């Protein structure tokens, strides 16, 4: 395995029209355990050549899909004409505690439905009654953000004005969030832009307010949609290292615990991609400093357990171990059954901007090698991260398209594959074992230590299920 | 039955200079109709008689959609038997107009205004800043396009700009250039000089409109000047923009020229 | 805590006293979560008629759609003709989506692209990606032809898609032969069902309008019929099972049902199967076409009566008994074939599982939404069963739509009972069902929460939801049967018989309380 | 009391306080019925593990078996052939059950006759009643054949059925070239499965013992197929459909399809479809014959390798995805005619199904019972999901099967955690669920009860009834559908992968308490 992936991405590359044949070559490159950056190895974050499957998203799946969506007690209007919103209903796997329809209301979708005259006579009239319509059919929505869609971009509606005017009448927060779809390259720009509506908006409103009271252990969980429970799956043991967990953004959020974030001793950041922009608002308006964390498997989580714990006193440290002392012997045990089911076998990823480079650990710890991996809207500063937990050999991808990822897939000829829907059926069908890493494939948390349990086995039933064996048939 | 889209720099005289060579088209008993595409809704105003009537737009708002309108709530008969219909659109910094240039059209098309009566059909089109006010030039729409301009550097900057926007639809589709019309402005030496520019662009100067003060005296009292006052002197240039356009043919691809060969005519 | 050889997931895991406790003291510290008891009380608001009357009386806002755009139910159109390529013109995200959902519905491979139109796209228009993109995409998947769609983006901006397509010919990105149809698909307009009509429609031209002075009626003897929109595989085997087993000459245009379900063989393909264009270029020489579902098809009809001049036939969708016959006596009427003792007997059949069936179905209250043509098709089928469509809800239904429902309505004394409602949301059916209880509800997973919503009131006011329409995600491979035709209404109704005999088994299932109507029998 | 426009049944009724009051009075007053306490207790007891082992150590009393006597299975073979009438020698009642019970599952008619043996028959012997019977029921019901059948009554007493049917020919009551085939059918051994052989076998001599002469082995180079005591009407048309669309010549010896499903459209037909004697006379010039259910037509086989000399193939029931294209491959073996690539495809989209639904079946434990040919078929397809088979009946099984049914379960680890169980009654296996729990239970109406039973405990602890099989008499219409060969597979995935869907709904949709782990799509 050395000068092939050459042989292999220039002959992939080999149908591409010289328009875009230059610009992937630069998207595809071969991982050298040692560079600190790809501006020399490989590149991310470029816009995207036409019609060629890509899975990228927009700046809306970044702003209602991933940032917003996910706060259970605010109603995000999905502003703009009616297919954003029902698409992403319910899509994320964002789970959360309440009465949907009461308290809650994140499984459901709210859209203000534009019309042909909304369009042509633009809106902001529409959006105010309708910012309305809420606090009279849903009392106990606690603020409402408004992420807006196409449309409001180019009729230019000052859906940042209305949101100051009916809400300064209302008395409650709405955070007029500008996630137009043809705004930035991938769903990238939606992150930042949420980022910045929250330290605006909602963020720096609880200021002048001390009737709370810092514990040197308070802290945030930043970065962990909790999909399937992933937050909770961390949350608890950080509690159960006597740290205290006071706000998570984005699952089974708060607004008020979003609110509650500049008062803490530390910002745990699991997802770097979408919250370390806010992170530094966060370090630098109020001066709190947060660290990079990783809960996928044994090795990682054990490992970070401890570098949030020395970042306070040894207090918390003898207290730590105590943790890890006991869910030692459980994923012990995970291991001594599935690492012999998993060992040797090989797997290959691709994701949006965090997954691709933090599953590898809960990898290590199965026996399955990792001979590939890929985002969809990372930077450099993002790879710059991958490159170590990598191999030599490894092909890496960004931004990778049907015709690139399928012929890799097809060549590479991995045992195990991870990446979305879009994808899922591909690769089912040439009988190469998928497992969905988005949505978890709808199965349990996968983050900490009660996680990786499920992910250990979820990786046996899927990979050496019963299913593969029949693909050809006899006759052939 | 013709379709001609009339395109120029706004203030220059879309408008008078259409709906005065279909006042004179009507005279000659043609079946014609105004599709006004531009946001004022002034394009029908002197042949029907009024500040302006219902518009597509403004009238498919009051029944929740366009699709619930019905032509005869928008196309009105006025001089000559000349049809009028407005697209309407929004007010001064809100909303898109260029989009009622589309629904508005979308729908004369759409429930049949063009299928059984007319002989031309003229697009009065404003502004032509984004892709709905180029509408009137597609496949379907308009096949000729008269230009209007005058002997001001930026009156022909536009009618050069506003052509070579053309030759995006015009290679691609059939859509043409027939003509620049000039409004005198009464600068100097303003008769050949657009002559001179409808050459260096590939078309001809289909005639050449006098500035008589008998268009403001029709203008303000709310009527054409073929209507107003049939003999007067502008009455019949009107007539003979009119006759030109309907025996003309030619009709080509323009060729834009650039600001250095443009100020190089003027200097 | 996990043990190994008893692994909990998302659900037993989080209900541990340990991970509880966690919970509480998350509400109880952080969360400045209202009390129980207002919130009950919020809820016991909603689900009251004051609630209701308040709901209605909504103009701006809307919760819960039973709608999509257009550019969605244009790419299900192009997946139907062979070797396509569904071609949206604008934003990449919403390829991203409309991919993702067919997915999670029919679970297999969805194919679709897009220029990928940046922030610039909007600002200078998008010529340069429709005319590289028609380029790269025809070079990298190589198509047979191209569809473009479009999403808000380009319709605002009004990107001439025609223009933008020849300038790419006659500038040297595709073989000015190669097929690329299209259609301006303004997803703030209408809705998915209306996609299909543009993109059809699109394609019915690119083959037929130069060339249909070389054509005559019925010069091939065959039938044409028109889908529309439709998700359910099982329908479109079904018909062409129907006119196939009569000996009936036909042609469906834009036919999904090979490529919504290659094979899991080894070798993946990204096409099969579908309308040949040389199929959709001869059309006009059929005899007649037929338009399965008619009410998102309007564009459609007037250009196959306009340019085709096809005398196209007044028919309802095919659902039920009735329309059914109606169907196929009017196929029998053109193409000259009987109706095949085979279809006869099959006829025979099905009413004989209504008369055996009858008695749990009659007097049934339902409450149901989806499609216009769906829900015009399905409450008639309920009212020759014999129950009562009560609300009946179609939120992208129209005016002309809702009085046709009405009527058929009129007609049986099984339907007086019921309502329509149209550019009415998901949340007001929510109330609906309230006010008024059903017995069931028949609709999409979205339904699935006003289901729970009813049960947190009370186990008897619970509404269960039988599933039948699109999407269906909650549930796997439903995507393959059928509700159309015969065939597909002997599944409709044992699905409710066996739907109401479900529930009365749990109803009854109380040892020593509700257990003595257990009937082993019914 | 029951107000007009709101009538309420059997159940609502009773639940009125008026009538609640009432059944208190009646137990407390002349029932004499034990304290709850002790019921409670009682039932507390029976659903332990101490209990069990009672059970089973159980050798005389029998409680709610899962078999059914000989009679009722030759009568279904009948039903089969072309024109013929169920004729059962004996008592008059038992035809009165063998009908009112095919009734309630296929819920179609059920013509079969009887002599009426009255008392004397007992002491006298049965001759006149075989004699008149064959006679008025010739004369009445005017069939071309009549395969005589027998009750207990007849099985004691002797009554030889072939001397008495002869004399009846001698003595002038019926045309003595009227056919007329017979097998005693002693109901007190073996069970229905049986019943069907013994009836078969019977009619595969009457047309064949004695021209054996002239037939030559393949001579009409078709495949015979003996479908055996099969109950779904589906899985007759679908093994029709395969080897027709496999252009293979073929006579599917034993067919009830149409007369099962006659059509109500106003004539009744006490007749139709059937295999013709002529087909079953001709039957040795096959090239081979094929049993569809081996393990119940083991008398079948005998007669056909011993008389017609045919090679009869080694094949298991065609269930499960291995077991089809064995049974398609051998089929291929001797017709000549290839796999179509249209079977190879169906195979292909249903491994598509099992990759695409493997996560949600994958180890769930269940438990079943049924015929010996269908749980050894069922188990089979169960681990080829990959769902542990923990607890597997078979009332009417035997040694030999059993131990085939485990090494079939040796080979997979999915089944390396399931026992096997023969000549146990259901009453056994309601202990089973109870002391090591399934997920589900896969079998008849019957398994209503120990649902039932499972639920009284607790609500955690009951087990849903998955009803595959025979009888299914609370439920409509599944007689149609089919569990043979990819096809009826197709189905038998998707009805557990959605049984088990619909539970986690149930299990999860506790408002503010399960419902978060209420994915939308799964
Ligand atoms: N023949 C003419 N000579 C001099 N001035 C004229 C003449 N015809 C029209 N005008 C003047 O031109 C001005 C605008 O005329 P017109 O209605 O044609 O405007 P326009 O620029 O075409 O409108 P829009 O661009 O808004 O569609 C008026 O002030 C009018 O008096
Ligand atoms: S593909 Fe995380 S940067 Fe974002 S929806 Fe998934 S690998 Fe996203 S960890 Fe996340 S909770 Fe996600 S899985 Fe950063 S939020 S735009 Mo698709
Ligand atoms: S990037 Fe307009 S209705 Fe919504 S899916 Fe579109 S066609 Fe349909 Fe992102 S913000 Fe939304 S999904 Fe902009 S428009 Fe796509
Ligand atoms: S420039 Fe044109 S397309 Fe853009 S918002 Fe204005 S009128 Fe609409
Ligand atoms: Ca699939
Ligand atoms: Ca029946
Ligand atoms: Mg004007």
């Amino acid at each position: 395995s050395r000068e092939e992936v050459e042989s292999l991405i220039q002959e992939v590359l080999e149908v591409y029209p010289e328009k875009a044949r230059k610009d992937r070559n630069k998207h595809l490159a071969v991982n050298d355990p040692a560079v600190t950056q790809s501006k020399k190895c490989i590149i991310s974050n470029k816009k995207s050549q036409p019609g060629l499957m890509t899975i990228r998203g927009c700046a809306y799946a970044g702003s209602k899909g991933v940032v917003w969506g996910p706060i259970k007690d605010m109603i995000h209007i999905s502003h703009g004409p009616v297919g954003c919103g029902q698409y992403s209903r319910a899509g994320r796997r964002n789970y959360y505690i309440g009465t949907t329809g009461v308290n809650a209301f994140v499984t459901m979708n709210f859209t203000s439905d534009f019309q042909e005259k909304d369009i042509v006579f633009g809106g902001d009239k529409k959006l105010a009654k309708l910012i309305d319509e809420v606090e009279t059919l849903f009392p106990l929505n606690k603020g409402i953000s408004v992420q807006s869609e196409c449309p409001i971009g180019l009729i230019g509606d000052d859906i940042e004005s209305v949101s100051k005017v009916k809400g300064a009448e209302l008395s409650k927060t709405i955070v007029p969030v500008r996630c137009e779809g043809f705004r930035g390259v991938s769903q990238s720009l939606g992150h930042h832009i949420a980022n910045d509506a929250v330290r605006d908006w909602v963020l720096g409103k609880r200021d002048e307010d001390t009737t709370f009271a810092s514990t040197p252990y308070d802290v945030a969980i930043i970065g962990d949609y909790n999909i399937g429970g992933d937050a909770w799956s961390s949350r608890i043991l950080l509690e159960e290292m006597g740290l205290r967990c006071v706000a998570q953004w984005s699952g089974d959020g708060s607004i008020s615990e979003i609110e509650l974030t500049p008062k803490v001793k530390l910002n745990l950041v699991h997802c770097y991609r979408s919250m370390n922009y806010i992170s530094r608002h966060m370090e630098e308006k109020y001066g709190i400093p947060w660290m990079e964390y990783n809960f996928f498997g044994p090795t990682k989580t054990i490992e970070s357990l401890r570098a949030i714990a020395a970042k306070f006193d040894e207090s918390i440290q003898k207290k730590c171990e105590e943790v890890i002392a006991k869910y030692k012997p459980e994923w012990e045990a995970v291991v001594a059954k599935y690492r012999p089911r998993l060992e040797g076998k090989r797997v290959m990823l691709y994701i949006g901007g965090l997954r691709p480079r933090h599953v590898i650990g809960a990898y290590e710890d199965l026996g399955m090698e990792v001979v590939g991996t890929g985002y969809e809207f990372a930077h450099n500063d993002d790879y710059d991260r991958t490159m170590k937990e990598m191999g030599d050999s490894t092909l890496l991808y960004d931004d990778v398209t049907g015709y690139e990822f399928e012929e890799f897939v097809k060549r590479i000829k991995p045992d195990l594959i991870g990446s979305g829907i879009k994808e899922k059926f591909i690769f089912q069908k040439m009988g190469i074992p998928f497992r969905e890493m988005h949505s978890w494939d709808y199965s349990g948390p996968y983050h900490g230590f009660d996680g990786f349990a499920i992910f250990a086995r979820d990786m046996d039933m899927t990979l050496n299920n019963p299913c593969w064996k029949k693909l050809q048939a006899p006759w052939e | 039955m013709r379709q001609c889209a009339i395109y120029g720099k706004g203030g220059i005289g879309k408008s008078t200079t259409t709906q005065n060579l279909v006042a004179a088209l009507a005279e000659m008993g043609k079946k014609v109709m105004i599709v006004g595409c531009d946001p004022k809704a002034d394009s029908t105003r002197l042949i029907l008689h009024s500040k302006a009537q219902n518009t597509i737009m403004e009238m498919a708002a009051e029944a929740g959609t366009v699709e619930d309108l019905e032509l005869e709530d928008v196309l009105k008969a006025g001089y000559g038997g000349v049809k009028c219909v407005e697209s309407g659109g929004p007010e001064p910094g809100v909303g898109c107009a260029g989009r009622g240039v589309i629904t508005a059209i979308n729908f004369l098309e759409e429930e049949g205004a063009y299928e059984d009566d007319l002989d031309f059909v003229f697009y009065d089109v404003g502004d032509v800043v984004c892709g709905g006010f180029a509408m009137p030039i597609r496949e379907n729409k308009a096949q000729e396009i008269y230009i209007v301009c005058s002997g001001e550097m930026m009156a022909m900057y536009a009618a050069n700009n506003i052509s070579k926007g053309i030759v995006k639809y015009a290679n691609s589709g059939s859509v043409r250039l027939g003509g620049l019309i000039c409004n005198s402005r009464n600068t100097d030496r303003e008769d050949e000089l657009i002559i001179a520019l409808a050459n260096k662009l590939g078309t001809q100067m289909i005639h050449f409109v006098p500035r008589d003060n008998v268009v403001q005296r029709a203008e303000i009292r709310r009527m054409t000047v073929i209507e107003y006052d049939p003999k007067a002197k502008q009455a019949d240039e009107y007539r003979a923009l009119a006759r030109k356009v309907v025996d003309n043919k030619l009709l080509v691809i323009p060729n834009p020229i650039t600001m250095d060969e443009l100020e190089e005519l003027l200097m | 805590s996990q043990q190994v050889d008893k692994i909990k997931a998302s659900y037993p895991l989080f209900l541990d006293q340990d991970y509880k406790d966690m919970l509480a003291k998350k509400r109880d510290g952080f969360e400045e979560k209202y009390p129980q008891d207002k919130i009950d009380e919020v809820f016991q608001w909603t689900t009251t008629k004051e609630y209701q009357e308040l709901n209605f009386q909504r103009e701006a806002l809307t919760v819960n759609p039973a709608k999509a755009c257009q550019p969605l139910g244009a790419v299900l159109c192009a997946l139907g003709f062979e070797k396509t390529m569904p071609y949206v013109h604008g934003s990449q995200g919403c390829v991203a989506y409309f991919r993702s959902y067919f997915n999670r519905h029919f679970r297999e491979p969805v194919s679709c692209v897009s220029d990928s139109m940046t922030e610039d796209a909007a600002v200078f228009g998008g010529q340069q990606n429709m005319k590289d993109g028609l380029q790269n995409c025809k070079a990298t998947y190589k198509p047979d032809m191209i569809a473009v769609s479009t999403t808000c983006m380009a319709e605002v901006i009004g990107d001439d898609l025609n223009a933008f397509i020849n300038n790419s010919k006659k500038e040297g990105f595709i073989p000015d032969e190669f097929p690329v149809p299209f259609a301006h698909t303004p997803s703030f307009v209408g809705s998915h069902v209306t996609g299909w009509d543009n993109m059809f429609e699109g394609i019915a031209r690119y083959f037929t309008l130069k060339s249909m002075d070389d054509k005559v009626v019925g010069s091939n003897k065959k039938i044409n019929i028109v889908p529309g929109f439709e998700t359910y595989l099982g329908n479109f085997r079904v018909i062409k099972r129907m006119l196939s087993e009569m000996g009936v000459g036909y042609s469906l245009l834009s036919d999904p049902e090979e490529v919504l379900d290659t094979p899991a063989d080894g070798q993946f393909r990204m096409y099969a199967g579908g309308t040949t264009q040389e199929e959709m270029k001869d059309a006009p020489n059929a005899l007649n076409t037929v338009l399965l579902q008619p009410w998102h098809l309007e564009k459609t009809k007037k250009f196959v009566e306009g340019t085709w001049k096809h005398e196209v036939p007044k028919l309802n969708i095919p659902m039920g008994l009735d329309w059914t016959d109606e169907f196929l006596m009017k196929v029998s009427e053109i193409s000259g074939q009987p109706i095949p003792a085979s279809l006869t007997k099959e006829r025979g059949r099905l009413v004989d599982m209504m008369t055996d069936s009858h008695t749990w179905l009659h007097g049934k209250r339902f409450a149901l939404w989806g499609d216009p043509d769906f829900v015009m098709g399905l409450v008639k089928f309920l009212l020759e069963l014999g129950c009562e469509p009560v609300h009946i809800l179609c939120h992208n239904g129209n005016k002309r739509w809702k009085k046709a429902v009405d009527a058929i309505l009129a007609a049986s004394p099984y339907g007086k009972n019921a309502t329509v409602y149209i550019g009415k949301d998901l949340w007001h059916l929510r109330s609906l069902v309230f006010t008024d209880k059903p017995d069931f509800m028949i609709g999409n997973s979205y339904g699935k929460f006003i289901q729970r919503d009813t049960l947190h009131k009370g186990k008897e006011f619970e509404v269960p939801l039988i599933r039948i329409g699109f999407p269906i995600f909650d549930r796997h491979h439903l995507h393959r049967s059928t509700t159309l035709g015969y065939e597909g209404a002997m599944q409709i109704l044992t699905t409710l018989v066996n739907s109401i005999l479900e529930r009365l088994d749990e109803e009854t299932r109380g040892m020593q309380a509700t257990d003595y109507n257990h009937d082993l029998v019914r």
